[PDB]
C-alpha cells in the first residue's frame, strides 16, 4: 500500500566505501560461478573517488616547496 | 575654524532615557569588532558535461549525463555557437525584406529543459518561466551582463537588408551562454550530494527549437511576417549545431564526507508548474475565466497573454507585433498596450481578490514582494510570499486540499481592436492578431536522500 | 580535443594545499560548512489586499480626506494611494495663444500630497510632505525598481512633455490614467513592525491626506520666452474637475489562532522613526550670501536632509536647482544652459564650538551618500549628513538627541551662479529671465519608542 | 474573511514547513542593544613633501581617536585652455584621459611605522570598481572621479568654433583599505599607541594625464606647456580625509589591554609582460604569489600612447562628430582564450574568454563589467564578502603559470595601415597585467601590530 | 565496441565505449568504408581536371583521436604523431601490408580524369583499417584491467 | 630552425607549369613530443598520482 524508489540491495557495495575501513573486494570483483556476468552497471560513473587518492596526493605534496631547492644538487653538480 | 576631534565629546555627553533604552547596556553588541568563525575547507572547479546520445541539433531533443565523481554540483550552463546569416537577393520579399534574430534569442530554442534523476523527471522549465523569472528577479548591475549573454545585444535584433541595399551587414556568429536555473543552482546551501548518490544516473534533456522560427523575416514596408527558408539566406539552414554544457563541481574534506556519509537528509526544493495555454479570441467576449489546477504548496503565480500571431516572433507579450523602424532598427509601434485590463481570483465562487487593475499586478506587487520590477509590458504576477526570491519558506497556500479555483481576466479595447485587422502600413496590427493566455505557478517540495538515492516522500 | 591535465583530479592539488594560515582560517570540529542549509519552522499565516473605507470628507483637489484602518484583521503592513488623473485638452483661446504649452509638473506624485498623517484616536504619530518624500526616494531607492517607480509616479515622458495648442503641430493630449504612490510609514518600513489591530480595539486609526489645487499641478509654459503664469479654467477645454477618484489600499495579514491567543494581552514596545521639518527660511542672496538657520529638534536624530528650492513660480515643483526649466526642441523639456545647486558650502554649529567646518558642497552631495546610504541621488541638490552608519536600517545606529543639546544652527554659503540668477536680465529660454527667489528647507529623521498596552497607544518617553 | 479559506488548508507538507511551538514568527522583530558611539570627519596632518603632479607625498593618519574607519582623497583640477599655437595646429584637440581619477595614482601605499602594510594602483582600482560596484551608486562614482562628458570630451583650439574649456572642479576618490572594506574591521588606535600609521601617494606628471588627439588622422602626441594657455602648474591642491569614531569610556577601558587577531585583504601585482602578437599567438606569465589567493584579475592593456589610460582594447579611442570621443567598429578585447597550469598539470583548460568575461562575474561577484576586457577568476563563492571563503595557499605551491592565446583582430591591429580615425593607424603594443587578491592575518598586542605567520 | 555518442559522419565526432563484462583489453582498430568517387564532365575545370585521394588517406580524417577515463583525458594523438611514429617505428616486412591498410595502393592515390577522357577509371570503394596506438596496445604486458576497474567508463 | 634557399624561392610563386609551386607556398612548423607517465590502480579505480 506504500512504495519508495530508493534501493533494495543493502551494503553489498556499501555506500561508505570511499572512507577508510574494512574492504569488501572479495565479492564484487569476481563472479561467484562460471557464467555470471560482471557487476558494473551503475557503479561505473564515479572515477578517481575514495580518500586513498587524496591522501596519496597530500603525502606526495607534504614539503615540496621546501624540498624543491636542493632536488638535483646531489645528482648533477659534481 | 573647527574644533577637530574634540567636537565628539559634546555629542557623546548627550544621554537620556531614550538613549539608555536604545544603546548602552552590559551586553550590547558593539561594532568595529567583527567576530570570526571558521568555515569548511573546500575547493571548486568547472568540468565538461558528458554527451550520452547523438549530437545537438535544431528542433531536436538531446540528453547529457551529469558528470559524477565530485562531491557537490551547484552550477550548470549551456554554451551555444550561433550560425552565420547572409541574406540574398533571391528572397521572395526582394528589396522589401529584412532578416533579424528574434528578441531573446536565448530563452528561445530552449524549451522543456528538464532534469531527471535516474529515470524520473525531477524538474522542467521552458520559455515562459525563464522570461518571467528573469524579468522579475534580475539583480541590477548584472542586467547588462545578462542582455549580453542571452542576446538582444543590438546586433542580433537589428534588421539587415539584402545585399543589394545599403545595409549589407551580416549577423555575427558569436557564442552565447545560458545558465540553467535548477534547485541546486538556486542557492549554494542546496547542492547535489553526488558522492552520496552512487545508485542514480542524473540526466539533463534540452530540446532545441527549429531554426526556421528562430529567424524573423520582416517586410520592410507593410510589416508582415513570413517563414524563412533555406533559399532565402546563403549556405542554408544547418540543422546540426555546435553546443556544449558546462558544470561546476566542488570537493570537500574527507572528515566531512565520512561524517555526512550514510545518513538520511531532507531537502526543500523549488520547481514550476505550467498550465496549458488557452487560445483567446477577444472578438467574441472580453472576459475569460480559466480553471487553475496545481498540486503542491504554490508560492508565486505569473499570468501573461502572448501574441501568437506569428511563430517567428517570440516573447511578444504586447498586443501589437513589432515592426521595422528607421535606422535599420526595430521600432516599437506607439499603439501597443498589454491586453490584460483587469484580473481577479475566485475560490469556489468566493472572490478572494477583487477585480483589481492591471497596474496593480504590474507594479505594486513587484515593488513590495520582489527584488525587481519588469521593464516591459505584461508580466503580471501575484505572490503569496513576502519574498519570492528567498529560498527559505514564506507565506504559501497548498492546492492539494484546496478545491477548484479560477482566474478571471478582462481584456482591453486596444486588444479588441488589435484582434481585428485594418491596420495601416508599419502599424503591426495590419493582419489580424491572435492571443494565448499562459499561467505559470511556482511552489515548494521536499526531496529525501537516503540509501544512495533520491525520492519524494510527500509526493 | 580533451586536455590531459584537465579534470577533477586537478583539485586534489588544491585540497592538499594546506598550511597554518589555512588551518587557522578554515577547519575545526565546530566549524560550520557550506553546501548544507539548516531548516527551521516559521509561523503559519496568510495575506490579502483590502480596500480601506472612507470616513471623513471626499476625495477632491485642494481638500483633505480621512481614511479609516479596516478591522477584522491581525496585522497591517502596507499602504498605497491610487489616483485617476483627469484629461487635459489645451485650447487656442488661451491667453498666450500660439506661444503657450501645458504639461504636468515634474514628480506629479510627491505633489498634490502633503500633511499625510497617521492618527490613533486624537494624536499624530508622524507626518511627511513633498521634501521628505523626494529626499527618501532619492537616497534610499533600490536600483532596478527605479524604472517602475518613475513609471508609477509620473515623469513618464508623457505627462511632463509640453503639448502646444490644438492649432499647432503638437496636438497631443495629456493621457488620463491612474497613478499609485506607496505611503512611507513605520509599519511599511519593515515586516517586523506592524500594527496589532487585534489587540488595539476601540482606538480608531485614521490616515489623513490633503491634496493640492489643480492650478498648482499644471505648468503653463510660454513656448518662446520661457515664462510661467498660473493656469485658468477657461484656458483649457472641459474645465478643472475639482473632484477626483482616489482610493487607499492596504495589505492585511491573518495569523494562527494559537499565536493570536499568545500575543493577546501583552505589552508591546516598538522602535519607530519620525521626521521633523524646520520652518522654511526665505533667502535673499542679493543682500548676503551666508544664511544661518536654527534647528529645534527633540529626539535622537538619524540624519539631516537639506536643500534650497527654487520658489519663483508656485506651479512648478520639485525644482531644487537655481534655474527654472524651459521648453526645448521636439516638444520636450530641456535642462537650461547653466544650472547648479545654489548652495556652495555648509557648516554646523552648537553655540560656537563648530562641529562641522565649512566643507564643500560636493562632500554632502557624493561622499556621505556613497558611505552611509543605499543609493546616490541622480538630480542636483539633496544634501544629507547622517549621524548613523546606515540611514535605511531600521535597527538603531549612532545618533544624538537634541533634547539635551543646546541651540544648534546650520550655516549655508551660496554661490555666484545663485547670486547672479537671483536677478533677472537673462535672454530668451535662459530660465532666469525673470528675477528668481529661493527657499531653504531642513528635515531631520529621529527615533522614538511606541508602547502598546491595555488597548491603548502612547509614547512612554514623552 | 476570504483568507480563512487559505488558512484552513494545512497538510503534512505545511506542517513540516511551518508551525511548531519553537517556530519563529514575523511581525515581531526582536530588538537588542548596540554600542554607544559617535563619528565625525577630520583633517590629516602632512608630514613630508608637497602636493605636486608627478611627485610622491606622505600623510600621517590622525591618531588620538578611537576607531578610524574610512579614507578618501580630494584633489582640485587645473584649468585647461587650448591655444592656436599648438604643434597640431588647427587639427588638434585636448581632453582629459578616460577615468581621470583612478589615474595619476600609482603605488598608493599604506605603511605602518617603516614597514609596508599594503598597496594598490590603477589596475587594482579599475578591476575592483568594475567587478564590485553596486548599482545606484554607479552614477555617483563615475561622476565624482571625472568621466562626466566634460573632462573627457574633446575641445578644439580657441580660434576654432569650439571655445569650450575644461572646467576646474574638485574630485574625490575613496581609498580602498582593509579598514575601509568593512565596518567591523577598524584600526584600534586606542590599542596602538606606538605604531605610526602613514599613507604614501605618488601622483603622475601632467604630460601623460592629458590626451592630445588629432582631429583628422587620429594620432596622439605628448602635450607641452607652451601648447596650452597659461602653462602647466607642477603643484596641485589636494587633501586627505578620513572618518574617526569615538566609543564609550567603559567599553574602551574593558577592551584595552588584550590581544586581538584580524583578517585583512591585500593586493599582489605580478610584473607586466610586453606582448608582441606579430610574432607569437601565445603568452605565458609566471605567478609568484605567496598568501592564500582569493581572486585573480588578468587583462591586456594597449600601451601605444602614455596619454591614454585604462584602455584594455586593441584599438585606441578616436574623435567623433559633435565633439565627442568614440571607439571604432573594430573594438573588442584582444584576449581570445586563457588557461592556468599548476606545476605541469592544467587546473583549467583552454576555455573561452567569454567565460571569464561574463559567467564568473555572474556567479561569484556583485556586478558585471560594462567595458571590454576585465577577465577574472575567483576561488571563493563571494569576492566582495570579507569573511574567509574558498582560497588556495600559493605559499605551499610550486611555480604556477597562466597562458593566454591572443586573437586575430589583435594580431591585425598590431600592424598599422588603417585609414584615418581607424584607431590602429600606427602599430599597436600590448602589455599583460595580472593582479591577485588574497587573505592575511594581523595580530594586535602590546600596543603594536605584526604578522604572526608572515 | 559499441558506440555511445553521435553517429559516424565526416566532420563530426563519435565516442565509442570499451566493451564491459571482460577481463583485459589489449588492442583497438577502426574500420571505415570509402565512398564512390566519379568525376563529371561538368566540373569547374572541365576537361583539364583530375580527382584523387590524398596521399596517406588514413592517418587523415582521424584527428584529435583521444582516450579518456570517465572524467579526464588519458591521452590523444593526431595526424603528425601518427605519421612520425609510423615512419620511425616501422617493422619491415609489415611495411607493405600497413601501407595497404592505410591506402597508398596506387588505385586510390592515382588521379583519374573525367569520364570524357581516355582514363575512365573510377576509384574503388574498399574498406580500410587503422590500428589505434594506445598504451595498452604498445605492449602485451600493459593491458586495461576492465574487471578490476568497475568505477570508470573508458 | 634555419630555412633553405629552395624554401625561400618556393615561397614566392612564378614557377612554370607542373613545377609544383605555380602559386606562392606557405609552411607551418609542427613540433611534437613523446614522454613518460605513471598510472596507479587501486580501490577499483585508476588515476594519475603525480599528475
Amino acid at each position: 500500500h506504500v512504495r519508495d524508489s530508493h534501493h533494495v540491495i543493502y551494503k553489498r557495495p556499501p555506500v561508505n566505501e570511499y572512507c577508510a575501513e574494512t574492504r569488501e573486494d572479495n565479492s564484487l570483483y569476481v563472479p561467484e560461478y562460471c557464467g555470471q556476468n560482471w557487476k558494473n552497471g551503475v557503479l561505473s560513473g564515479m572515477g578517481t573517488h575514495h580518500d586513498a587518492y587524496r591522501n596519496l596526493a597530500v603525502n606526495m605534496m607534504t614539503l615540496r616547496r621546501e624540498s624543491a631547492v636542493s632536488a638535483g644538487w646531489a645528482h648533477s653538480y659534481l | 575654524t573647527g574644533a577637530g576631534v574634540t567636537s565628539g565629546f559634546i555629542d557623546l555627553a548627550t544621554y537620556d532615557n531614550l538613549d539608555r533604552a536604545l544603546y548602552g547596556g552590559k551586553d550590547a553588541t558593539t561594532y568595529f569588532i567583527k567576530e570570526h568563525y571558521p568555515v569548511g575547507w573546500f575547493t571548486k572547479l568547472p568540468t565538461m558535461a558528458t554527451r550520452v546520445s547523438g549530437n545537438p541539433a535544431f528542433g531536436q531533443e538531446f540528453s547529457v549525463g551529469v558528470p559524477r565523481s565530485g562531491d557537490y554540483v551547484l552550477n550548470a550552463w549551456l554554451t551555444l555557437k550561433t550560425p552565420e546569416i547572409k541574406l540574398l537577393e533571391t528572397n521572395r520579399l526582394g528589396a522589401n525584406g529584412t532578416v533579424r534574430w528574434t528578441k531573446n534569442l536565448m530563452h528561445n530554442a530552449v524549451e522543456h529543459a528538464s532534469l531527471t534523476f535516474n529515470d524520473i523527471c525531477a524538474q522542467q522549465f521552458n520559455t515562459a518561466y525563464l522570461d518571467a523569472w528573469t524579468q522579475f528577479n534580475m539583480c541590477e548591475g548584472k542586467r547588462i551582463g545578462y542582455d549580453n549573454m542571452i542576446g538582444n545585444t543590438s546586433d542580433m535584433t537589428n534588421p539587415t537588408p539584402a545585399q543589394g541595399q545599403d545595409g549589407a551587414r551580416t549577423l555575427p556568429s558569436k557564442n552565447l551562454v545560458l545558465p540553467l536555473p535548477f534547485f541546486f543552482s538556486r542557492d549554494c546551501g542546496l547542492a547535489l550530494p553526488t558522492v552520496v548518490l552512487p545508485y542514480n544516473e542524473i540526466r539533463i534533456n534540452i530540446k532545441l527549437r527549429s531554426l526556421q522560427e528562430l529567424l524573423v523575416f520582416q517586410n520592410k514596408d507593410t510589416g508582415n511576417v513570413i517563414p524563412i527558408s533555406a533559399t532565402d539566406i546563403a549556405g542554408g539552414l544547418a540543422d546540426t549545431v555546435e553546443a556544449y554544457v558546462y558544470m561546476t563541481v566542488g570537493l570537500v574534506s574527507n572528515v566531512e564526507r565520512c561524517a555526512m556519509a550514510g545518513t538520511v537528509r531532507d531537502m526543500v526544493v523549488e520547481q514550476m508548474q505550467a498550465a496549458p495555454t488557452h487560445i483567446v479570441n477577444p472578438q467574441n467576449t472580453n472576459n475569460v475565466h480559466v480553471d487553475m489546477r496545481f498540486s503542491h504548496a504554490v508560492k508565486a503565480l505569473f499570468f501573461m497573454v502572448q501574441n501568437v500571431t506569428y511563430k517567428s516572433v517570440g516573447s511578444n507579450y504586447t498586443c501589437v507585433t513589432p515592426v521595422n523602424g528607421p535606422g535599420n532598427t526595430v521600432m516599437e509601434p506607439a499603439m501597443s498596450v498589454d491586453p490584460i485590463k483587469s484580473a481577479s481570483l475566485t475560490y469556489e465562487n468566493t472572490t478572494r481578490l477583487a477585480n483589481m487593475g492591471v497596474e496593480y499586478y504590474s507594479l505594486v506587487q513587484p515593488w513590495y514582494f520582489s527584488a525587481s520590477i519588469p521593464v516591459y509590458t505584461g508580466y503580471h504576477m501575484y505572490s503569496y510570499a513576502l519574498n519570492v526570491g528567498s529560498v527559505h519558506p514564506s507565506g504559501s497556500t497548498n492546492y492539494g486540499r484546496l478545491t477548484n479555483a479560477s482566474i478571471t481576466v478582462t481584456m482591453s479595447p486596444e486588444s479588441v481592436v488589435a484582434a481585428a485587422g485594418g491596420g495601416n502600413n508599419n502599424s503591426g496590427y495590419n493582419e489580424p492578431q491572435r492571443f494565448a493566455l499562459v499561467v505559470i505557478a511556482v511552489n515548494h517540495n521536499v526531496i529525501r536522500i537516503m540509501n544512495g538515492s533520491m525520492g519524494f516522500p510527500i509526493l
